């Protein structure tokens, strides 16, 4: 399981606090797992204990919302990106936030006609 | 640099993930798990018990704090907060450690199963 | 196909008339609707179990 | 390609199998009260349970015979369970998913149904059908708002959050719509400023993953930091605390190399009067006027006048 600073919860005042997408995942699975347990002992009809074992084993959606059941929904009913969703695309971590990360120092701005200056040298 | 080398790679193992994420302590005693949904309760602003953001077995907060309080100044480097889970240092240390759900069914991994290869 | 609705006795000769299915059906196609209109491709292979 | 279908697929077909056997349930519903009942009063006066089948019945009742009992009890409050498994779907409508999964929004529900049998009421004059809903509903409930908003809520909130302004959009009447104001405070017996802080704690956290907009470069949350340091003040702090000491170098070494950190700096921010009283110059007092001493030899401007931009 993630370390929790990195999913992170986040920081909006007004009370709209982003908290994350795979602890919820979690929040599932936690729950999945001890609701269950606790049935064991009851020990009650395995109708809502056997039948819980594959919504527990449907964990694989916190593995990835999108294999293999219908993924799961988000806010827009999303493919709540799995904690196998984070470094997959170009668009997803993993190259792009280390091969092309962003980077400091330097400027951005509209190189407009300016054929005044040499050529070996640039004008900032 | 240098104190790196090369990467290997093999499937990973409970009893091996067994080696990490639980960290005793001279409470004398055994941490690693979690087993309760959550994040900090509303009110205060502080993960919990368990506590998927916990403030103990995962760490500090504001840095040099026992969740049991009583807790300030830093140059300690072995805090257990006597009565609490708070081992404080930096608050670095609680991005460095991983705790897991326990699934008290043994459930198999997507990633062989409907895998393009399936290999399971 | 008219095996759900209106399974009027040959109703399709009454209003397709011309070439429907050659004229006369094919082999594969048998059109029984006493237990297909509102029965059939529903839960015969449709919507499944009960 | 459904696990709900299969609950369908599988209990669709499941009745009630009536209410007659309510009685010969009954017949069991005790008989396992008992069986346990004394089993774990036996559990209680002694042994904390000796793991002993016969003491599973405080009567006598030969193991295969009582294992009858047993079991057959049981399939009692398990197929009836498995029978009442039906009409459950009533409540997962009313509570269709409660910002969670229908099908979780059920075995909650199941988590009822057990609780049911148990306290269902045989010789009642009526199935639980007012009665194991109760459970039902009440046992939903508690979950569903127990469950899901990724911060558990206190039913004091999560339920006035859900009332404050219930009441109000009916309290509207003699009013215009949005009753009053804070006055809605007083109707129901609150300060303002809780109130706000009952409001601000609602709705729910925002994706933080979700497109910034129309277009894409944008799941949310590519999207901040609180603290690193701000490049600046660790290259400044650094220089300021190392400083602190660093010029420290107007003053003879008597108090520079001790009274230097005050008691601590640096230090977690201690070892005190006392220690110095002795961890130096087996003093009590020097320790006060050195440190003056040196308290001063830096304060009239001029004593290490090379951090006066400081003005910190």
């Amino acid at each position: 399981v993630i370390p929790p600073d990195l999913r992170p919860m986040v920081q909006l005042d007004g009370g709209r606090f982003a908290t994350s997408d795979l602890n919820d995942l979690y929040r599932r699975v936690i729950n999945r797992n001890n609701r269950l347990a606790r049935l064991q002992e009851i020990l009650a009809p395995e109708i809502i204990v056997r039948n819980e074992k594959r919504m527990l084993q449907e964990v694989d959606a916190l593995i990835d919302n999108g294999r293999r059941g219908r993924t799961v929904v988000g806010a827009n009913n999303r493919p709540l990106k799995s904690l196998s969703d984070i470094i997959e695309g170009k668009q997803g971590r993993f190259r792009q936030n280390l091969l092309g990360k962003r980077v400091d120092y330097s400027g951005r701005s509209v190189i407009v006609v300016g054929p005044k200056l040499k050529i070996h040298q640039c004008g900032l | 640099t240098n104190q790196f080398d090369y990467v290997k790679i093999g499937l990973a193992s409970p009893e091996r993930i067994r080696q990490w994420g639980e960290r005793t302590l001279p409470n004398g005693q055994v941490v690693g798990e979690v087993t309760k949904p959550e994040t900090i309760n509303y009110r205060t602003l502080k993960p919990e018990m368990d506590g998927l953001f916990c403030e103990r077995i995962f760490g500090p907060a504001k840095d040099w704090e026992c969740h049991c309080g009583k807790y300030k100044r830093v140059r300690h480097r072995g805090i257990v907060c006597e009565r609490c889970g708070v081992e404080v240092t930096e608050s670095r240390v609680r991005r460095h450690r991983m705790g897991y759900i326990k699934l008290a069914a043994p459930v198999a991994h997507v990633w062989y199963l409907k895998g393009i290869p399936s290999y399971i | 196909v008219l095996l759900k609705a209106l399974g009027l006795s040959d109703n399709e000769i009454f209003d397709a008339l011309r070439h429907p299915e050659y004229f006369q059906k094919t082999i594969e196609k048998e059109g029984q609707f006493s237990e297909e209109e509102a029965l059939m491709e529903l839960y015969r292979k449709l919507r499944p179990g009960e | 390609e459904d696990s709900i279908r299969l609950y369908l697929q599988e209990i669709g077909r499941i009745r009630l199998l009536r209410a007659d056997e309510e009685i010969e349930l009954a017949r069991k519903i005790a008989d396992l009260l008992e069986l346990e009942r004394v089993r774990e009063r036996l559990s209680e006066k002694l042994e904390r349970d000796p793991r002993d089948s016969e003491w599973a019945e405080a009567v006598q009742l030969p193991l295969p015979a009582f294992r009858y009992r047993l079991h057959i009890g049981r399939r009692a409050k398990d197929k009836m369970v498995q029978s009442n498994l039906r009409l459950v779907v009533s409540i997962a409508k009313k509570y269709m998913n409660r910002g969670l999964s229908f099908q979780d929004l059920i075995q909650e529900g199941s988590l009822g149904l057990i609780r049911a049998a148990e306290k269902f009421d045989h010789e009642k004059g009526y199935k639980f059908s007012t009665y194991a809903t109760w459970w039902i509903r009440q046992a939903i409930t508690r979950a569903i708002a127990d469950q899901s908003r990724t911060i558990r809520l206190p039913v004091h909130l999560y339920e006035t959050i859900s009332r404050i302004k219930k009441t109000t959009k009916l309290l509207s009447q003699e009013m215009g719509r949005k009753p009053t104001e804070e006055e809605i405070a007083t109707r129901m017996e609150m300060t303002i400023e809780k109130l706000r802080f009952i409001a601000k704690s609602a709705q729910l956290p925002i994706s933080l993953e979700t497109p910034i907009g129309k277009e894409e470069d944008s799941r949310l949350g590519d999207f901040i930091e609180s603290d690193g340091e701000t490049p600046e003040d660790q290259v400044s702090k650094n220089l300021l605390r190392e400083d602190l000491e660093k010029v420290l170098d107007s003053l003879s070494p008597r108090e520079r190399d001790v009274l230097r950190l005050r008691y601590g700096l640096d230090d977690g921010r201690m070892k005190t009067l006392e220690e110095i009283g002795q961890i130096f110059n087996v003093t009590r007092e020097r320790i006060r006027q050195i440190e003056a001493k040196a308290l001063r030899k830096l304060r009239h401007p001029n004593r290490n006048s090379v951090l006066k931009e400081y003005i910190r």
